[PDB]
RNA sequence: GUACCCAUAUCCGCAGCAGGUCUCCAAGGUGAACAGCCUCUGGCAUGUUGGAACAAUGUAGGUAAGGGAAGUCGGCAAGCCGGAUCCGUAACUUCGGGAUAAGGAUUGGCUCUAAGGGCUGGCAGCCGACUUAGAACUGGUGCGGACCAGGGGAAUCCGA
RNA sequence: UGGGUCGGGGUUUCGUACGUAGCAGAGCAGCUCCCUCGCUGCGAUCUAUUGAAAGUCAGCCCUCGACACAAGGGUUUGUC
């Protein structure tokens, strides 16, 4: 989902310096992942392979 | 600098005028700093410089064409902050060309915007957002 | 900083609501467009039930 | 069990949210055979006029949102039918809606 | 099964309309056999062809 | 001569064709009303088919923040007012009109008050229609709450 | 630690449900212990029950509260 966020800013020369801004802000669920294999590709002249 | 605030005041709007030379309202005719698309009204905001005429009021400054900055709107712009706001009613004042105000003093509020990109006008000083 | 708004009494987080500075210079805070609208049309917040000024003056929580 | 009855409480607001004014009692109708086949599994499903009545009983347009039914599974005795068993749905009422499940009856 | 020739004929003997006459739905095998105005008599001094009451009309609130 | 249809299915239009064809009877509520809307007596299956979904395009219908004709040959379409009561109504004129000119205020609900009649006897007693005006109370200024329904003004050309 | 249907919560939208009671109600009608807010009924609204009632997934969130259901079915597919 999206929620927006109050942040300072670090912008120097801006109407924006020393001041809070309210932006947009999307979230994604990252959990862990689990590895499984291992792949090997070689560079030929048509690509790899 | 200045932000990309809601422009409502397209080529075309009759606004109020908000000062003391013996103008009513004010005829939005174009805007400065703009350039144009194909089939698209040049439209203004706040703070911004545009060239207006005085449709009713002294019969001195009618039928001119005079520099003018918009400085109340009612279509809600988003501030930086992150709240919206907007006035009464549509409302600027006359200037020179280079940027100096024509009237002693201002009535009614005064846009943070414009404010703060007109030092002349935020000199009268009558009221801040 | 919060904001209490002129209609509702709630408070307006930062990001919500809309702001209305009247001609003559008065600076209230809307928390919605209900609220808006009712202030917009002349509604009384006291008479409205759901406001915190009803609440307030009828001792209805606390 | 082959011959239980039991009571369900139908939620049509569900199942007709997006069907359009002109066709929301026969929709809600059909939603109430498809429960009915779901839930028994007899593909020959009568309803009452009792509860025909209730539905359309507040017009077209303005179908009651959850019904109290009572489904019967029984078997057919009429030798025309494969499936020899059919399910007889009636309505009954009731004036509330809280705390109400499904239970079987005798 | 073609009871059209009977509702037809009910509603000439009662002096009504075609809408109020009402047939037991039990006896339509005995409504059937009826094909003479003497028997649509009898079979409504009998009672399985019967007339419907005027739907209401209120003049209460009127 | 005497049946029947007399019709968005018995007539004509190449047909069970949104077309055309002369008459009688015609209720209740709102409303000035045979306006529009809702019911009763009486008819009907939605007009030569149904099931599932709600993509673009299309045909009808309604809104949209800020500006308000800046689009277009053109305010085309759409949109504003729209009824009733009370004040006020211009230029011109053939003095009849313009005129509902224009421009303003009110409109709900429930309790009230006052006025507007007839009949019997030698000024009194009873009987029944809904109209007007004023005031009080009250509803989140909503009140023609749906339907019904004149945008206006300044001028030119022509035709009484 | 299967999914489904109800139900229970969370969130949310509107705005304070019917009934009841009131020495709140512009007032009206009937009655008399003639009545020091006399009694009864009617009476737009208003007050307490009441942040009440109502809907809330069909494309919202959580549940291991309750019910039934489930490895049940048809077609086709190999490289000396
Ligand atoms: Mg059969
Ligand atoms: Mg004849
Ligand atoms: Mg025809
Ligand atoms: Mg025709
Ligand atoms: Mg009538
Ligand atoms: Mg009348
Ligand atoms: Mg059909
Ligand atoms: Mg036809
Ligand atoms: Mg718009
Ligand atoms: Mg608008
Ligand atoms: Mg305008
Ligand atoms: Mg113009
Ligand atoms: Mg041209
Ligand atoms: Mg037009
Ligand atoms: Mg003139
Ligand atoms: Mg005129
Ligand atoms: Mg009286
Ligand atoms: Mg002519
Ligand atoms: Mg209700």
């Amino acid at each position: 989902g999206m929620t927006h966020i109050v942040r300072e800013v670090d912008r120097p020369g801006s109407k924006v310096n020393k001041k809070e801004v309210v932006e947009a802000v999307t979230i994604v669920e990252t959990p862990p992942m689990v590895v499984v294999g291992i792949v090997g590709y070689v560079e030929t002249p048509r690509g790899l392979r | 600098a200045k932000f990309r605030i809601s422009l409502g005041l397209p080529v075309g709007a009759v606004i109020n005028c908000a000062d003391n030379t013996g103008a009513k309202n004010l005829y939005i005719i174009s805007v400065k700093g703009i350039k144009g698309r194909l089939n698209r009204l040049p439209a203004a905001g706040v703070g911004d410089m545009v060239m207006a005429t005085v449709k009713k009021g002294k019969p001195e400054l009618r039928k001119k064409v005079h520099p003018a900055v918009v400085i109340r709107q009612r279509k809600s712009y988003r501030r930086k902050d992150g709240v919206f706001l907007y006035f009464e009613d549509n409302a600027g004042v006359i200037v020179n060309n280079k940027g100096e105000m024509k009237g002693s003093a201002i009535t009614g509020p005064v846009a943070k915007e414009c404010a703060d990109l007109w030092p002349r006008i935020a000199s009268n000083a009558g009221s801040i957002a | 900083k919060v904001e209490l708004c002129s209609f509702s009494g709630y408070k307006i987080y930062p990001g919500h609501g809309r702001r209305y500075a009247r001609t003559d210079g008065k600076v209230f805070q809307f928390l919605n467009a209900k609220c808006e609208s009712a202030f917009l049309s002349k509604r009384n917040p006291r008479q409205i039930n759901w406001t915190v000024l009803y609440r307030r003056k009828h001792k209805k929580g606390q | 069990n082959e011959v239980v009855t039991r009571e369900y409480t139908i939620n049509i607001h569900k199942r007709i949210h997006g069907v359009g004014f002109k066709k929301r009692a026969p929709r809600a109708l059909k939603e109430i055979r498809k429960f009915a086949m779901k839930e028994m599994g007899t593909p020959d499903v009568r309803i009452d006029t009792r509860l025909n009545k209730a539905v359309w009983a507040k017009g077209i347009r303005n179908v009651p949102y959850r019904i109290r039914v009572r489904l019967s599974r029984k078997r057919n005795e009429d030798e025309d039918s494969p499936n020899k068993l059919y399910t007889l749905v009636t309505y009954v009422p009731v004036t509330t809606f809280k705390n109400l499940q499904t239970v079987n009856v005798d | 099964s073609m009871l059209r020739l009977q509702k037809r004929l009910a509603s000439s003997v009662l002096r009504c309309g075609k809408k109020k006459v009402w047939l037991d739905p039990n006896e339509t095998n005995e409504i059937a056999n009826a094909n003479s105005r003497q028997q649509i008599r009898k079979l409504i001094k009998d009672g399985l062809i019967i007339r419907k009451p005027v739907t209401v009309h209120s003049r209460a609130r009127c």
